[PDB]
């Protein structure tokens, strides 16, 4: 089955290792220049950004720090060992070893430079490693940003390998699979102190899928339907179909020359409708999906295995309308002509069942006991190892509802069924017969069915939600004639191995679940806090959906996607997501004003004003904030189109601020801030209405500019009457830039935990039941 | 104060009605509000003060739901019943003695036992039955 | 100086869309108590569809109410409310691909389409008052030269 | 607007009509497409202005 592969193919959870340390920034030489723009000798090394690609526009700024948080999630590691990022330091005194070879690339550009002071060489010679083994431990210099460092040293703080040892691998079993007496465990190996394992993330669902979204849930539960059809196990010895055939014909006395209802009895008596019965019942209370009954009401057989089937599954399993025929057919086929009662006229749409009409006005006390044991025979809702179960009662468990229907039923035999032929009565009591001679075997079976449940459910990790599903799983009452007619002795119980293997593909799917619901929580959350207001959120939610891998997303609306958001919007943000996220917003602002490509605004003034000194630049008309001036935001002016107001104070001269991402052109000509070309640039706004065009100029005037001559030949300080609003980088500094970062000196990681528990089963004939008796008793 | 009252009106309810062969159509709607008061009262822990000579006692509820499976109820239903019903009766006078023996001059129509004080709680809301003394 | 026919705030809003959803949801808790149970399910399951397009219809609402006012603002001649002898027949299948297909792409008339409607509407009134004037001028006329 | 091909087989799903006892189980879910939306958005929006 296509559902079965695309459930069991799920993997646990793709552990991210981390191979070179994250960085935004690398030191970069830069020439600089004196206080009157002549060209040191000596160059100087600033932060800039590795990969300077950020674009134009506050919007699209924020939507690149959104793929930023996207990009940093994804590099996020569960673990880090830093030895496998370590290489040679060629300078170290002692040939020590440096975190990663990026750190080293850096070491040896700043050792090898001539210009380097012998203080930082020094350093640089003194950078080696620390291994503390006793504590299993390791520090590596480093040359980060404060920024890298600071996600680094998040990374190394917040891994997700915790210690792994025999016990912790032997509670990983589910409590109730130790508990039982039938399941003997055993290991082979002592995990060392060194080793390692993740934890899967199974929280339960906090999108309550089981409450409004009906065709998911739907989904979800075919999914558990089939995976628990795969797992329930397979009756072994069941009593020969052709001998019970033959011994059901003998008891019912099958007549050649007349028609006789007793004959429909022997229709589909097999052992794969038994199998299929066994199964579908044991999968259906398992994934909670279900069931309609399917029956004709000219066998009377099928109505007596309805009898039972009702005893012992509670009547919510089943679908309203098929419950309500097979107990209608059960009333006016055997109990009330057997009573002399007149047929029942049942209203479709009647508040009450058809048993519960019946055991107010059926006068026997055990038929009526029954009946009243079926109307209120239903699922307990228990947490249980903090996963919430479905428990049946005890007496079903143990199988004692099945003396209370053997006496019901006997009382029906006894009954006279005053206004029927008396050939009527006997082929009632030939199919009460047919069920009697299995009293036995039918509390097997009740007991067979509820520890398979009971056993299969303790390796359920996902809340089991007792809703009443879109669809259903057809089960034929035939089938439920076959098992109660064939079920041997035989005690079949889950394998060891296949409760292993039902409880880890449980817990995949239960992990992947939660972890795709942090995915989907995280980039909404940073989208909203963002302010990416025109993000259609439709496509995070369809991969949402998309990677729980059992969904078909060509068949969920928008609507329902939507509603999906909105549910995961209330959810929080995982710890670890968030402080990235929280670090993210922290140091956007500064990422965003590292970029060379991008200034933060442009200051329109209409006065000279002399261009400051910088290092990296000699004269500059940048701006480092916007004191002073009326500020006009770029974004909502492209946002809502209106220009009158820019174009006012443009044909007014009016000083302002335009502030926004912006790509500015660099102009080292001092000619040209002569003719005062950086003024000329914003006429295009009122001429176009337009603001994406604008390109403010960016003086750099130094002694590399063509006619520098003029600013030393005339004691002259460059003055310009627009400024650029834009920082300058940050120096730097080697000492400063130096981290130990700590990490463990090793450890083993593991995935599969159970591949180091071999478990097997005591044998079958000896397996007990809560109550301490053999499950099956029968000779 | 009609928390309380109910709390007690559902007690004696039960101690009347809850008795060995009665049909469970007389009991169904009593077993109903029986078993919401069962669920609205467990996990909750209560004190009863220790003001004067009172015993200062604690409650925990933690008790299962009556039955619903017996066409008439039987003696192990009624004693199991009847387990259950005096642990609530010995709390619910413990909470009228320690009610009783206070006073306030500001609010003396508001509760002023804690445990009282604790019932008028929302989450205790679906308690309140018939109120007809 | 134009009679227009304006709507209730909480249509123009979409708030009361919100309304109908709280009515249309405890229609979906109903017992419905003779139904047979699976019509009753399918009911209610309709119920449901439309309900949790709460977001659809109230961005629908607004959008609709929006182009309303926008399309009423080039309206010149009197929007007079009468019922007329012949109706414009409205499938509720297309009200409910319309209900069940909205998305939120947002589609607001474009000032050359208003323009357009403006000027189509003015000239329709102006040539109705300019010929309502040469009617008036020619009775008159005829009627003072005693052209019986 | 909403693919047409995926509300349908979500309001089918939903509404179960083949399970039912309907007369008309074909004519339930016609005239939901795209087209009738329009037609519906234009004859709502013009007749109110008309």
């Amino acid at each position: 089955e296509s559902i079965l592969k695309k459930l069991e193919d799920i993997k646990p959870e793709q552990v991210k290792k981390q191979t070179k340390l994250f960085r935004i920034f690398e030191p970069r030489q830069l020439p600089v220049y004196r206080a009157n723009g002549e060209k040191e000798l000596r160059n100087r090394w600033y932060w800039k950004l590795k990969r300077d690609t950020l674009p134009d526009g506050d919007y699209d700024v924020r939507e690149y720090f959104l793929n930023l948080y996207d990009q940093v999630l994804t590099e996020m590691p569960d673990y880090l060992l830093l030895k496998d990022m370590a290489v040679e330091n060629k300078n170290s005194r002692d040939a020590g070893k440096v975190v990663d070879s990026e750190t080293a690339a850096i070491c040896d550009a700043i050792f090898q430079d001539e210009e380097t002071e012998g203080v930082v060489r020094r350093f640089i010679a003194e950078m080696r490693q620390r291994v503390q083994a006793d504590r299993n431990v390791v520090n590596y210099p480093s040359i980060l940003h404060p920024i890298d460092h600071a996600f680094n040293e998040y990374f190394l703080q917040h891994q997700l390998v915790e210690p792994l040892n025999n016990d912790i691998i032997f509670n990983y079993i589910p409590e109730r699979i130790r508990n039982d007496v039938n399941y003997i465990l055993n290991m082979d190996r002592n995990l060392p102190s060194t080793a390692r394992y993740i934890r899967p993330n199974l929280l339960q669902d906090r999108l309550n899928l089981h409450d409004n979204f009906e065709s998911l849930w739907d989904t979800i539960t075919t999914s558990n339907y089939i995976l628990a059809r795969s797992v329930v196990p397979d009756l072994k010895e069941l009593v020969s179909t052709e001998a019970q055939i033959q011994k059901m014909s003998q008891d019912l006395q099958l007549e050649a020359l007349t028609i006789q209802s007793e004959t429909q009895f022997l229709t589909g008596i097999n052992s794969q409708a038994a199998n299929d019965c066994f199964k579908t019942l044991i999968a259906a209370m398992l994934s909670q999906r279900t069931m309609s009954l399917d029956f004709v009401t000219t066998n009377y057989m099928s109505l007596i295995s309805g009898m039972w089937l009702l005893t012992v599954v509670p009547n919510d399993m089943f679908i309203r309308e098929s419950l309500v025929a097979c107990q209608l057919a059960i009333i006016n086929t055997i109990i009330y002509p057997a009573f002399g009662m007149q047929r029942m006229h049942y209203r479709n749409g009647d508040p009450q069942t058809p048993f519960q009409i019946a055991e107010q006005q059926i006068q026997n006390f055990q038929v009526a006991n029954w009946l009243h044991f079926v109307n209120n025979n239903q699922f307990r809702q228990v947490v249980i190892d903090g996963v919430l179960n479905q428990v049946l009662n005890d007496n079903i468990r143990n199988g004692h509802v099945v003396n209370q229907l053997m006496e019901a039923l006997m009382q029906l035999s006894r009954q006279q069924f005053p206004t029927m032929p008396v050939d009527y009565k006997r082929s009632i009591q030939r199919g009460i017969l047919l069920l009697s001679n299995r009293l036995g075997q039918l509390v097997d079976l009740t007991r067979l069915l509820a520890y398979n449940y009971e056993t299969l459910m303790a390796c359920i990790t996902m809340n089991m939600q007792h809703v009443q599903t879109l669809t259903t799983e057809k089960l034929q009452l035939t089938s439920v004639t076959s098992l109660c007619m064939l079920i041997g002795n035989a005690t079949v119980i889950p394998s060891p191995q296949t409760l292993f293997h039902y409880y880890n593909v449980n817990v995949n799917f239960h992990s992947n679940y939660n972890e795709r619901i942090n995915d989907a929580v995280a980039i909404i959350t940073a989208a909203n806090r963002l302010n990416l207001y025109q993000k259609k959120m439709k496509s995070i939610v369809e991969d949402f959906l998309k990677r729980l891998q059992i969904f078909d997303i060509s068949r969920v609306p928008d609507d329902q996607m939507y509603r999906l958001r909105d549910r995961l919007r209330l959810l929080p943000v995982e710890i670890r997501r968030l402080d990235i996220f929280n670090l993210i917003l922290m140091n956007m602002e500064q990422i965003e004003r590292a970029s060379d490509k991008i200034a933060q605004g442009v200051i329109i003034a209409y006065r000279d004003m002399q261009l400051e000194r910088d290092e990296m630049y000699g004269y500059v008309n940048i701006a480092r904030n916007l004191d002073g001036f009326q500020q006009i935001n770029l974004e909502e002016l492209m946002r809502t189109g209106d220009y009158a107001q820019i174009t006012n104070m443009l044909l007014n001269n009016q000083p302002v601020a335009l502030v926004g991402a912006l790509p500015f052109i660099t102009d080292s000509s001092v000619i040209s801030l002569v003719a005062k070309l950086d003024a000329t640039v914003f006429a295009q706004i009122v001429k176009l209405r337009k603001v994406d065009t604008l390109k403010p100029i960016l003086y750099k005037i130094n002694s590399d500019s063509n006619d520098f001559y003029l600013v030393a030949n005339y004691d002259w300080v460059p003055t310009s009457t627009t400024k650029v609003y834009k920082q300058i980088p940050q120096q730097f500094d080697f000492r400063a830039s130096m981290h130990m970062l700590t990490s463990n000196l090793t450890f083993t990681v593991y995935s599969d935990l159970l591949a180091f528990v071999s478990a097997d089963t005591v044998e079958p004939i000896n397996a007990v039941a809560f109550d301490n008796m053999r499950i099956m008793n029968e000779l | 104060m009609d928390v309380l009252y109910s709390l007690s009106k559902t007690l004696k309810d039960a101690r009347d009605k809850i008795v060995e062969g009665t049909l469970y159509s007389n009991v169904s709607d009593l077993i109903q509000q029986f078993n919401q008061m069962i669920i609205t009262m467990n996990g909750n822990e209560f004190q009863t003060g220790g003001i004067g000579n009172l015993p200062i006692r604690n409650w925990n509820f933690d008790f299962g739901l009556l039955g619903t499976t017996l066409l008439n109820l039987d003696a192990n239903y009624v004693e199991t019943a009847r387990n259950t019903i005096d642990y609530f009766v010995d709390f619910v006078d413990n909470v009228c003695m320690d009610e009783m023996v206070r006073e306030s001059q500001r609010n003396g129509i508001a509760p002023q036992s804690d445990s009282l004080r604790k019932l008028s709680g929302i989450k205790f809301k679906r308690i309140n039955f018939d109120n007809s003394s």
